[PDB]
């Protein structure tokens, strides 16, 4: 009653038969913007059905030196589905998400993943330079359905430390224990609306911590998938498409 | 009795306003004789 579960969204749904538990991002869910803080003069857009849906992303292959993994939210959904053609016709862009992180290995294996959610997560360069300086590309910073790997996992690739990075929303991937994490996040930005093309809020994160091991002859490809999920997502500002 | 013809306002008002203009909800219009986007300048 507690390790089975069915996340129905939209068209869409996940089982799961060994999940752990399910976190809420800083105990809110996500809304629509209410009237004491909205800034534009026109009327949003609300599709809720054809944008509020599970998307499933690549499989990623978890491998002995593995070192991590990270996305930018909402660039993996800009180029798929409806949410990303509502999201190129529309200046303004607001919603939730809701995450699901996939992961099975047998009872011979062992390792675990830790699966966090960063608001507004600047990727940093990596040179000696004090001004010229080395920025990183935009393949780099906004990488889209392919991700990126980790160069230094150990300090984010942003100069702070993985061992206090459990101060963000979290879940872990203990291949003796669960299968599957999810992490249910609000709309965290300083505006209401705010463009879904320059500005990504937040970056999902799979890093291997303690790595895959098996014994011989076990199944060597443990792949990872991702299935992702807008909530309560509303536009604004119509106008030709740029990308 | 003596000679008769001897005998014999604005347009703006201030309000106290605090803040800025809200905006109320609208909705589509259809229908004709009724038009606010035509002026007389």
């Amino acid at each position: 009653s507690d390790r089975v579960a069915q996340l129905t969204v939209g068209n869409s749904s996940i089982t799961t038969q060994e999940a752990a538990n399910i976190v809420l991002a800083y105990g809110e869910w996500p809304e629509y913007c209410p009237d004491t803080d909205a800034t534009a003069v026109d009327k949003p857009t609300r599709p809720d059905v054809s944008v509020n849906r599970f998307y499933t992303l690549d499989s990623k292959m978890w491998q002995e030196n593995s070192t991590g993994w990270y996305w930018k939210f909402p660039d993996v959904l800009n180029k798929t589905g409806v949410f990303g053609q509502n999201a190129q016709f529309h200046y303004l862009y607001r919603s939730g998400f809701c995450l699901h992180v996939q992961c099975n290995a047998s009872k011979f294996h062992q390792g675990a993943l830790l699966v966090a959610v960063i608001p507004e997560f600047v990727i940093a360069g990596r040179g000696s330079n004090t001004k010229e300086a080395p920025h990183p590309g935009f393949t780099t910073t906004f990488p889209g359905t392919t991700g990126a790997t980790f160069y230094d996992p150990y300090v984010l690739d942003s100069g702070v430390p993985l061992s206090q990075a459990l101060i963000y929303p979290h879940q872990w991937i203990n291949l003796r224990t669960n299968n599957c994490a999810t992490v249910i996040v609000p709309y965290i930005n300083a505006v209401p609306f705010d463009s879904a093309i320059n500005h990504s809020n937040f970056g999902l994160i799979v890093i291997p911590v303690s790595p895959l091991k098996y014994s011989s002859g076990a199944t060597t490809a443990i792949p990872i998938t991702i299935t992702i999920a807008p909530l309560n997502s509303e536009f604004g500002g119509l106008r030709q498409a740029v990308s | 009795d003596p000679v008769e013809d001897i005998i014999h306002r604005a347009i703006s008002s201030a309000t106290n306003v605090e803040s800025a203009a809200n905006t109320t909800p609208s909705s589509h219009r259809l229908e004709t004789g009724r038009v606010p986007a035509l002026q007389a300048a």
